[PDB]
């Protein structure tokens, strides 16, 4: 967000007194040959460099930052830029003209948090979930305490699938997405229909089934035993996921050999 | 310069040429700043 300001403005002096002096490597005999007008319009630069006025540049180094995180929309950085320039062209001083400098050489460096924001989704995945888990009932359900293993598999899923896995709080009911596409929106305040079977050995509306199928991959010997339903189903969903991988590769193979066809004797 | 005789005062019109640039800038939206030059007679490096 700065070199995009460098690569939007500011067309050096070492590179100029490295060429006039003929200290380059590839073609030293470069500056000598130019017309004796250029060679007298580049020698009086690396002999008495001309000052500059950097405000615009680093101000453009701030706009290109805002509009890349999300404030000032892409189409408004022609009013924001003028407004910022005129503000910093009023109150300017070594005061502000520096306070910028720090802002521009910190905003491009203090981007690690932003990177973190999208590397553990600690923006709407764990802060939301670790909020929703605090809206759950007490952590002592009656039947079993396979509860905690499931509720931890949920956190692991949300933390190890950065894709989007956003956890909205679309009003009273917090709902889990499986991707920004969102074609597996399962309601996470509607598994207070699993605070039923948390411990037993057709009452699951697929919404609950959707959550089970969504996390299952991330369950191993955790939700465990023959803890009824919740146990097996998870195991059966994992088995079905493996079989689905098998059938996926099989169908690609059988359609690369060559119409419903494979879809029948696969499904 | 030497021209043959006509009977109506004529006026020679030499055009000593020379570079004549102008480099408008446009900083803060609302201002245009112009800085001309003419190099064999000189003007507003303004």
């Amino acid at each position: 967000p700065a070199m995009l300001a460098a690569l939007q403005s500011q067309p050096d002096w070492a590179a100029a007194m490295d060429r006039i002096l003929a200290l380059t490597t590839r073609n030293p005999e470069a500056f000598r040959q130019q017309p004796q007008a250029n060679r007298f319009s580049a020698i009086l630069e690396a002999v008495v460099p001309s000052r500059t006025n950097p405000t615009h540049e680093k101000v453009l180094a701030i706009v290109n930052a805002l509009t890349e995180s999300k404030a000032i929309r892409k189409d408004e950085a022609g009013l924001i830029y003028n407004a910022l320039l005129e503000r910093v062209a009023r109150y300017n001083s070594t005061n502000v003209q520096a306070n910028l400098d720090r802002l521009t050489t910190d905003v491009r460096e203090a981007v690690a948090q932003r990177e973190r924001f999208m590397h553990d989704t600690n923006l709407g995945s764990q802060v939301a979930l670790n909020a929703f888990l605090s809206t759950l009932p007490a952590n002592v359900p009656r039947g079993q305490e396979d509860y905690v293993s499931f509720i931890s598999a949920l956190r692991l899923l949300v933390a190890e699938v950065p894709q989007s896995e956003v956890y909205q709080s679309g009003p009273d009911y917090f709902f889990q997405t499986s991707r920004q596409g969102l074609q597996t929106v399962n309601l996470t305040q509607a598994f207070k229909n699993l605070q039923g079977m948390w411990g037993v050995r057709s009452l699951l509306t697929p919404n609950t089934r959707l959550l089970l199928l969504l996390i299952a991959p991330f369950t191993n010997s955790s939700t465990i035993s023959r803890d009824s339903y919740l146990g097996h189903l998870i195991t059966l969903y994992r088995e079905a996921i493996g079989q689905t991988q098998v059938d996926e590769q099989t169908f690609q193979e059988i359609t690369s050999v060559s119409d419903t066809g494979s879809l029948e004797a696969t499904l | 310069f030497e021209v043959d005789p006509m009977d109506e005062p004529t006026l020679l019109y030499v055009l000593f040429e020379v570079f004549d640039v102008v480099r408008i800038h446009q900083p803060h939206r609302g201002v245009i700043e112009a800085v001309y030059l003419r190099t064999p007679f000189s003007a507003g490096n303004a």
